[PDB]
């Protein structure tokens, strides 16, 4: 398959349904790339795979699709494969991306099992933009027989805590919107706060949307609790060290309007992985053990 | 200066075991040149990765070292050559290292003596490599060894090489070199 | 001073070879001569030193007889403590040193007693060999190519003391071809900047120099600190030369990320909590001020309750560091024991 077919199932894929990330969309694209392969040669498959990765990765810039390539690629070739015969290996390479297709969707109930025993009963929760784990957590949660109140912000410029509150709706939980400039204001009333996240760096910071920053030293301030929950395949290799050194290709999307923005470890108090629940200090080497 | 092929033939044949330099270490296997067949690309997949082992290493203390690999899978249009090192034996690993030391010498010796003659490129050193070495290993039917062995030989009987269509100007230079390092 | 009176405190006139006998002795020459170069400063530096300690090991195990009955497995072991023994009298150790003892201890043990002396005494040369290549320039080139990928046009680079790494690191991001400006910071019981600086002039490098009790002063414009170290603690904090803390503190109180770079094989076994105790203290007779007539602390001696201090290490919490790099990549201070000493 050509770049016009890849970029046309990459859409298709992402169109179908809403409810889907980007890298499970990348992922099975590599997948069916990887399928419809000819040829007699690793090194030839390999510039393939490397070729399709990039130009993926051009059409979309998000932090995920270039990690879970790499994972996808390093983890397909933990094997044997040295035989004497293409096809044995090629079936050898495809049942391990199979199984690994396998193994990336059960991340999710894991990470709402596992948390969902944090939150107190009769509490207020502070919360930013849209994610869908969050919305995971809080309906397991209800489903304990527990009760909370939840604030949202209207995070501009695209208003997507007003989905988030419309989707909070039909769970019948009190839900408040406040503007995108009262979090210090209401941050007295909170106790304590739950992000999502778009990519995990080496020294235990996160990326996220804009407008995190300013929330977690806010807490920081009336020494309230941060929580995080991220996934396995959102841990990329990057030490940004201030607000400059991340790379211009995740800032600005395809006056300054920047995208994301990066939190360090030090305002941060637990992480809920798959991996299980994990200190800011243990990510620097959990990292090293993942990417054999 | 100047390059060329050890040997008449492009590509080499499976379960052939040839030299090989380290040029770099990427995720998944090695990238080698080999030395014989001039400086072609090749990919050397790492078995287990040797994956706990390479964590602890300076991860370029490998760069730039020699061993002997065996050839597996070819692909001739692309350019594509499998390789493999748990499949070696030592003892074909001697011959594998006195056949590359003779194929030296011998190259070295040529190119020695068309430096005189100063070859304006390699087209000109391939011309002479058809017309005087792979001649001899075809007339000999054996290769490497069996020109490594004429000229050995050559050394105290230089009329063989009247016998080919070897010109003076050619002749006293290769006697020269021949009588030089063979001595 | 009663405070820090538990350590020793030895001067650098005494000389030890005016009762040693002098066509040789028990001491091999090429300790004598070690000794009186460390006795005289004439090598300083935490890798030169070992260097040269292992040159002169290499050069007593070259002239070595087996005893007529003896295994030299053991023999060797006991020949030479009174060496390091002298070696220590002469000028106290350092962490590389005990690795390196070490390394060599475990080496001469492990050998088996039916090969012959020569075979043993070329493996034992080529061992050490090995070590040296590996374990030092390797080691240096690769994390001078990790480091290059934090330097970028227009930054400006501060630098305290001196340090062989520091200036080589510096010295290829600029043949790469990267533009930017370093700041030189010196103290005075040694002044050892001004090699630094003059490294620095030399290859093409735009500079400017200045004191210690300063330092608040420039670091408005400073952009990045990069430090050395001479050992790793247990903990995790980090050990060096005086007044590399308070360049931390301040680092932290002007909001400057601070990089520290260090060779993996210094890594001690040590705890440490106080930057005291354990340190080394060297000839008080160096801080006298020579400024025109006006000269104080003269014959210091005569005064009963004066008192001349000198330290010469300190320790930095992990706290105030944000990265380090060796040859296994970059890590966050605090994780240092988790990767370094896991292996074992």
């Amino acid at each position: 398959m050509d770049d016009k077919e890849l970029i046309e199932y990459f859409k298709s894929q992402m169109k179908e349904d809403p409810d889907m990330a980007s890298a499970v969309a990348a992922i099975r694209t590599l997948l069916e790339f990887l399928k419809r392969d000819k040829g007699e040669t690793i090194q030839g498959l390999r510039a393939n795979l490397t070729s399709a990765i990039e130009t993926l990765c051009g059409v979309d810039s998000s932090v995920a699709v270039s990690s879970g390539g790499e994972l996808f690629l390093r983890f397909i070739s933990l094997a044997s494969l040295e035989y004497s015969d293409y096809s044995k290996c090629k079936k050898i390479m495809i049942e391990r991306g199979e199984l690994f297709l396998r193994r990336i969707s059960l991340s999710r109930n894991k990470i709402a099992d596992l948390c969902h025993t944090f939150i107190k009963d009769g509490a207020t929760i502070l919360t930013h933009a849209y994610s869908r784990v969050v919305l995971r957590v809080l309906e397991a949660a209800v489903a304990a027989k527990k009760r909370f109140s939840v604030y949202v912000t209207e995070s501009q410029p695209d208003l997507s805590g007003k989905k988030m509150a419309k989707a909070l709706c039909h769970l019948n939980v009190p839900v408040t919107v406040v503007l995108d400039a009262a979090v210090g204001y209401i941050m007295e009333k909170a106790d304590l706060v739950i992000v999502g996240a778009e990519g995990v760096v080496e020294n235990g910071g996160i990326i996220n949307k804009i407008g995190t920053n300013q929330m977690a030293v806010c807490a920081k301030a009336q020494n309230k609790p941060f929580y995080v929950v991220a996934e396995s395949f959102k841990f990329v290799r990057l030490f940004p060290l201030n607000q400059q050194d991340v790379p211009d290709k995740f800032k600005y999307k395809a006056e300054e309007h920047p995208w994301v923005d990066y939190t360090a470890p030090s305002l941060i108090t637990l992480l809920f992985t798959d991996l299980g629940v994990l200190t800011p200090s243990a990510v620097s080497d959990e990292l090293i053990k993942l990417y054999l | 200066g100047l390059s060329c092929r050890f040997y008449q033939h492009k590509f080499p044949e499976v379960e052939d075991v040839v030299m090989v330099n380290v040029r770099s270490i990427a995720e998944m296997g090695a990238y080698v040149s080999l030395l014989e067949y001039n400086n072609i690309e090749g990919m050397i997949l790492l078995s287990e990765l040797s994956r706990r082992r390479i964590r602890s290493i300076n991860k370029l203390i490998r760069i730039g070292r020699n061993e002997c690999v065996v050839v597996i899978r070819v692909d001739k249009e692309k350019g594509y050559i499998d390789l493999s090192k748990r499949r070696v034996s030592p003892e074909e690993a001697i011959k594998c290292e006195d056949k590359f030391t003779k194929s030296k010498t011998v190259y070295s010796i040529l190119r020695h003596v068309a430096e005189v003659l100063e070859y304006t490129k390699d087209e000109q050193l391939e011309s002479l490599f058809q017309r005087t070495a792979w001649v001899f290993d075809d007339k000999y039917k054996r290769p490497g060894y069996g020109a490594y062995d004429a000229f050995k030989h050559a050394v105290s009987d230089p009329s063989i090489l009247d016998s080919l269509d070897l010109n003076e100007d050619e002749r006293e230079v290769l006697i020269n070199n021949i009588n030089r390092r063979l001595t | 001073v009663s405070l820090f009176s538990h350590l020793p405190q030895y001067s650098r006139q005494n000389s030890l070879t005016q009762f040693m006998s002098i066509p040789s002795s028990v001491i091999h020459p090429a300790m004598v001569r070690l000794g009186l170069q460390y006795s005289q400063g004439l090598v300083s530096g935490s890798n030169a030193r070992c260097i040269a300690l292992l040159r002169a090991l290499q050069q007593v195990i070259q002239d070595y007889t087996t005893p007529p009955n003896e295994e030299l497995s053991r023999d060797l072991v006991n020949k030479l403590k009174p060496y390091m023994s002298f070696l220590t009298q002469c000028r106290p150790l350092s962490a590389s040193m005990h690795n390196a003892i070490k390394f060599l201890n475990k080496e001469i043990t492990s050998v088996g007693s039916s090969k012959r002396e020569e075979e043993a005494k070329s493996e034992l040369r080529a061992a050490i060999d090995r070590y040296v290549q590996e374990k030092i320039v390797l080691a240096a080139q690769a994390i001078s190519r990790f480091a290059y990928q934090k330097i970028s046009n227009g930054d400006v680079i501060l630098v305290y003391g001196c340090s062989s790494l520091v200036s080589r690191i510096l010295q290829e991001a600029w043949t790469e071809g990267r533009r930017f400006r370093v700041v030189v910071v010196d103290s005075r019981p040694w002044l050892e900047g001004r090699h630094t600086l003059r490294s620095l002039v030399h290859a093409g490098v735009p500079a400017s120099y200045l004191l210690i009790p300063a330092a608040s002063y420039v670091l408005p414009e400073v952009s990045k600190v990069l430090l050395g170290a001479h050992a790793l603690l247990a903990n995790g904090s980090v050990m060096s030369r005086v007044g590399t803390a308070q360049l931390a503190l301040v680092a932290r109180a002007h909001n400057v990320p601070v990089l520290v770079c260090c060779e993996t094989y210094k890594f001690c076994e040590r705890v440490q909590t106080d930057a005291f105790v354990s340190n080394e203290l060297d000839d008080p007779d160096d801080l006298q001020c020579k400024r025109g007539e006006h000269v104080a602390l003269a014959n210091w001696q005569n005064h009963a309750s004066l008192r001349l201090l000198n330290l010469v290490y300190d320790v930095t919490p992990p706290e105030l560091v944000d990265l380090v790099i060796t040859e296994l990549g970059m890590i966050p201070c605090s994780s240092v024991p988790v990767v370094l000493r896991v292996k074992s």
